[PDB]
């Protein structure tokens, strides 16, 4: 099993960016895939999320939540480039200004155990 | 040695025939009117002409293997250059595969973002319905107790009710139905 | 029991203000110039009056209720509709990237039988080339032993041997050099999208 | 691993078959897997294949073994619908005339050993 970085080079994820950029100038790409070693959570079919800019943390948690299919009850940790900072009140364009990666993408993973 | 036809000694050369003879070879019909020497006479000339025809001859095999060695790295070359085709066409088509994978997300957090704005105005107006139903259970139940206590309960305020009754306006729910719509196989008609 | 404010039993009725009074409210300010009537004489009239009105009520609740369990119903019916139309997107995008897969393998095709074409030109001109080179070993063999061996060796066919060098025509190798095209995809799709 | 048939319903393969005659008339598609149970030959990257109408069977043949990446000396059955039937010189044509499943694609498969 290959990652994203792994299945696309880094020019490649770059011009992926530019191109999604120009079309979609609203929204902001992010790439969220399974942890490692994680065996509790099932994994996504779809890898790849445009979400708006005037959006918050907090719409991305419920649709990362209505995506895994998950009662209400259990809570689950979403980290970005593998470390959390999930100031769920900010603006998903304000994560991307400080945390974006160097090829332009938004890198999350998710977990729970 | 000697001669096959005749049975004389091979000691001359005909310059027309290019054939080594014998005397009775040039006097017979076959070798008749040629020139004809001794075969010491010509021996150096052809000797040295010979010479210069080997070293030209390997200068042009030498050319010749260049040539060879040309054609395969001419061929090695075009191998290459269609490993590098085939890879970037391929490069090409995953782009776009992934670019329809962004498209495809895209298509469905929209679908998903519509579903929710209408379940949750949805439940809103389910909210106010049953808020609705709950007053009429609480009028009815007024006007049972009106009706079954005291005299002084069933007049006082009466006309107040009796006008509330009578602007009785039933508030209907929220509603929409097939205006909505998803989504062309154009790029196969481009092709 | 008896009034609040004077302190006499309620039993008349104010039709205009539809409160119970005593003598002294009648008389007062408050309640001057209406017209009041005796509890015991609109009893009758207000108790079918206000079980017409029950009457009413009931049907009503009845209708409201439906009308909640309609909702409850369309909510559920929209979700399902919400569910077809997901899958349906979901398969058309699963048509598209089949198309796809085709059309890329189509061009890997074409591409592989320009390759062998061109390989077994290139092959047959190599053919050509170690044929020539294999003649021209053969001529200077003969040559060595025409200059080793004895003098009617020498002499014996030299002029057709001269000849045959005469007519040395070298063979070129075929060649082709950036005389080919290769078009994919342009994204022109992201312009229609 | 799902075959061809199990990744795509009936409905939907007899429409790729007809979206591929419309856009490529002068080709017929060719889908090509590997045996159930067979393990001296790998798995091809490729699965779908357009042959043009009056090249043979050998041109295929011979695509599927540089595919594959063989020599000459070692082979393999290439058999069709489940039944071997390679007559190298027919074309391809009669082939999908003859042999081709109810959807409309050709399904082939390739083995080796027993
Ligand atoms: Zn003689
Ligand atoms: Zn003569
Ligand atoms: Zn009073
Ligand atoms: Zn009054």
């Amino acid at each position: 099993e290959k990652t994203f970085k792994q299945r696309r080079t880094f020019e490649q994820r770059v011009e992926d960016v530019r191109l999604i950029r120009e079309q979609h100038p609203t929204k902001i790409p992010v790439i969220i895939e399974r942890y490692k070693g994680e065996k509790q959570l099932p994994v996504l079919d779809k890898t790849k999320f445009l979400v708006p800019d005037h959006v918050n943390m907090s719409e991305l948690i419920k649709i990362i939540r209505r995506r895994l299919q998950l009662n209400a009850n259990q809570a689950f940790f979403l980290l970005v480039n593998g470390h959390s900072m999930v100031s769920v009140s900010t603006p998903i364009s304000e994560v991307y200004e400080s945390e974006k990666d160097e090829d332009g993408f938004l890198y999350m993973v998710y977990a729970s155990q | 040695d000697h001669c096959a036809r005749h049975g004389e000694k091979l000691l001359l050369f005909c310059q027309e025939d290019s054939k080594v003879i014998c005397w009775l070879c040039k006097d017979s019909q076959e070798h008749r009117g040629h020139h004809t020497f001794l075969m010491e006479e010509v021996a150096q000339e052809y000797h040295v002409k010979l010479q210069t025809a080997l070293e030209m001859l390997r200068q042009k095999q030498q050319e010749a293997e260049k040539l060879e060695a040309d054609i395969r790295e001419e061929k090695a070359s075009w191998k290459i250059q269609i490993d590098y085709d085939k890879t970037n066409v391929s490069a090409d088509f995953e782009q776009l595969r992934e670019i329809l994978d962004w498209e495809e997300s895209n298509e469905l957090q929209n679908l998903e973002k519509e579903e929710e704005d209408i379940l949750k105005s949805l439940t809103k107006s389910e909210t106010e319905m049953v808020q609705q139903t709950q007053y009429m259970r609480e009028l009815i139940s007024e006007l049972e107790h009106r009706l079954q206590g005291s005299m002084m309960d069933l007049l006082q305020g009466v006309d107040g009710i009796i006008k509330r009754i009578e602007n009785m306006t039933l508030k209907k729910p929220k509603t929409f139905h097939k205006n909505q719509r998803r989504v062309a196989p154009d790029l196969k008609g481009m092709l």
